[PDB]
Formats: structure tokens, C-alpha cells, sequence
């Protein structure tokens, strides 16, 4: 949120000669903060244009994160720690199963606010056990292919 | 004393009594022999003690350094027999002195925890991952070695 004002007087935006100073110009008007905000810009110059002086070499300055991706891209973890995982992931499953069955049983419903307090929408066990398989079976892939894949290379 | 106890070597009571007996006994400590806590007379009460701590600290190292080790070889070192051996384990390891589980038969002492899947597992990536951060750090103190001034 930027404005640019060169700041001309009062009278100039009531004649109206205030555009035909402006010419050469586009214009445009936002509202961070209601009605006064609107009228203390009119008084001024209004939004006069911004434009940006901008190329590919600084736009790939800013891309950046990591270089240090190198080293991640392969690191995995201790095994106890795989297993800690899929361990936590399985047990919260159980909790929201027993929903589970009333929601693929009934859900004709189909007005957010009577479908949450009927079959449990709101807290929906099916959003979050969608969830749950999708974090385990990633997690478990990229941890397993990277174990492989430096045991080759390294020996 | 303090130097054979501090340096992890194997060492058995048969030797480490006799030598000890002249020192210890002989020490004058302000000015007299006497000093106690396994030197002198009232020092022998404590000296018994010795002993069983050398049997600890013996099974001790051994347990850390090596994985496996026979009975018969551990034997020698404590200055037992099997049967007495077997009995004193009981004990050390219901305390959490050592871990160490021996058999009858004297083939083995396995000082790791038998040879189950999670292991084998465990030091699989241990071993990935120390590899990944030293070769990084090695390219940082190259790259100064190479270019340098560049009078080379």
C-alpha cells in the first residue's frame, strides 16, 4: 500500500483543473481506512502512478533460499525416529474413525451450519483422516528413498 | 592407583593387590603410615570393597568397547569361575551397574542387544548422515587453500 502526492491545493480539485494538470497519468484509488482517508486524498493529488523499474537479474536475487538444500535433499533421520512417526500418525486415526462411520452413513445434509452439529462436520473426520494418510505417506517415502539412495553412492 | 583405574585397559585383582598392598600401606600421608580407607588396619574393612570394584569396572569396559567377547576370556580378567561369574550377574545387572548378558555354555558374552532388525536399522542412518556434513565443511577450508593470494 503506497500513494504518491505531489500535494496541490484545495481549490484545484473543486474547479476542477486538477486533471487537466494531471494529464499523462492513469490514476487509481484504494481505501485502507474509510471515508476521511478518501476525502484527504482528493484535497492532495489523489493516486498519481507508480510504476516499477524492475528486471530478471534482481527478480533471481530475490527467488532465493537455500543452498544448504544440497545437504537436505538427502539427509533422513534416525530409524527410532521413523518409527516415532508412523506410531503417533496411526493412534490419532483411531480417535476420529468412530465419527467416520456416521458421516459416510448419513451427510444428505448439505448446509454448512446443520451438517456441523449433525454428523460432527465442524471437527469432520474426514478432512483431517485425508490429512493424516497424506503427511504419513510422504514422510515416509522421502525419509526411505534417501536411506537407498546414499547407500549406494557413498560405498 | 589413579592412573591404571583412569586409562580403560583390562586388568585382573591378582596383580592390582599385591602391588597396591606395598604403596598404600607404606604411605605417609601428614607423616604416618596410617591413613585408612584401604591403606592400614581399619583400611582393610574398606579394602574389601576393592576388589568387587575392579570386577564391576573390568566387565564395565569391556562391555563398552567391545559388542562380543567370550566367558572363558572374561573369566581370567575377574578372577572367577563360571558358576561364581553367573551368580554375581544377576545382581549387577537388576542395579543397572553394566548390561551384559552371559550363557552357560562360555561361548559368548553379547554386550549389544541381540541381533534384531532395529538395530541394524538405527546405525544404517547414523552412518548417511555424518558423511553429508563433513564433506561440506571440507570444501570451505579448500576453496581458501586453492585460490589464496593467487601467488601460487
Amino acid at each position: 500500500v503506497i500513494d504518491a502526492f505531489r500535494l496541490i491545493n484545495a481549490n484545484m480539485m473543486v474547479l476542477g483543473h486538477e486533471p487537466r494538470q494531471t494529464t499523462s497519468n492513469l490514476g487509481h484509488l484504494n481505501k485502507p481506512s474509510i471515508q476521511a482517508l478518501i476525502h484527504g486524498l482528493n484535497r492532495h493529488y489523489y493516486s498519481i502512478t507508480i510504476n516499477y523499474r524492475k528486471n530478471e537479474l534482481e527478480q533471481k536475487m530475490l527467488l532465493n533460499l537455500h543452498k544448504k538444500s544440497w545437504m537436505e535433499g538427502l539427509t533422513l533421520q534416525d530409524y527410532s525416529e521413523h518409527c516415532k512417526h508412523n506410531e503417533s500418525v496411526v493412534k490419532e486415526m483411531l480417535e476420529l474413525a468412530k465419527n467416520y462411520n456416521k458421516a459416510v452413513e448419513e451427510e444428505d445434509k448439505m448446509t454448512p451450519e446443520q451438517l456441523a452439529i449433525k454428523n460432527v462436520g465442524k471437527q469432520d473426520p474426514k478432512r483431517h483422516l485425508e490429512e493424516h494418510v497424506d503427511v504419513l505417506m510422504t514422510s515416509n517415502i522421502v525419509q526411505c528413498l534417501a536411506a537407498m539412495l546414499d547407500t549406494v553412492v557413498f560405498k | 592407583l589413579l592412573k591404571l583405574f583412569t586409562t580403560m585397559e583390562l586388568m585382573r585383582w591378582s596383580t592390582l593387590v599385591e602391588d597396591y598392598g606395598v604403596e598404600l600401606r607404606k604411605g605417609s600421608s601428614e607423616t604416618p603410615a596410617t591413613d585408612v580407607f584401604s591403606s592400614t588396619e581399619e583400611g582393610e574393612k574398606r579394602w574389601k570393597d576393592l576388589k568387587n570394584r575392579v570386577v564391576e569396572h573390568n566387565i564395565r569396559i569391556m562391555a563398552k568397547y567391545y559388542t562380543r567377547i567370550t566367558m572363558k576370556r572374561m573369566a581370567q580378567l575377574l578372577d572367577l569361575s563360571v558358576d561364581e561369574s553367573e551368580a554375581f550377574l544377576s545382581n549387577l545387572v537388576v542395579n543397572k551397574t553394566i548390561f551384559a548378558k552371559v550363557d552357560r555354555l562360555a561361548g559368548v558374552i553379547n554386550f549389544q542387544r541381540p541381533k534384531d532388525p532395529n538395530n541394524l536399522l538405527n546405525d544404517w542412518s547414523q552412518k548417511l548422515n555424518s558423511l553429508m556434513s563433513l564433506v561440506n565443511k571440507t570444501t570451505h577450508l579448500i576453496a581458501k587453500e586453492e585460490m589464496i593470494h593467487n601467488l601460487q
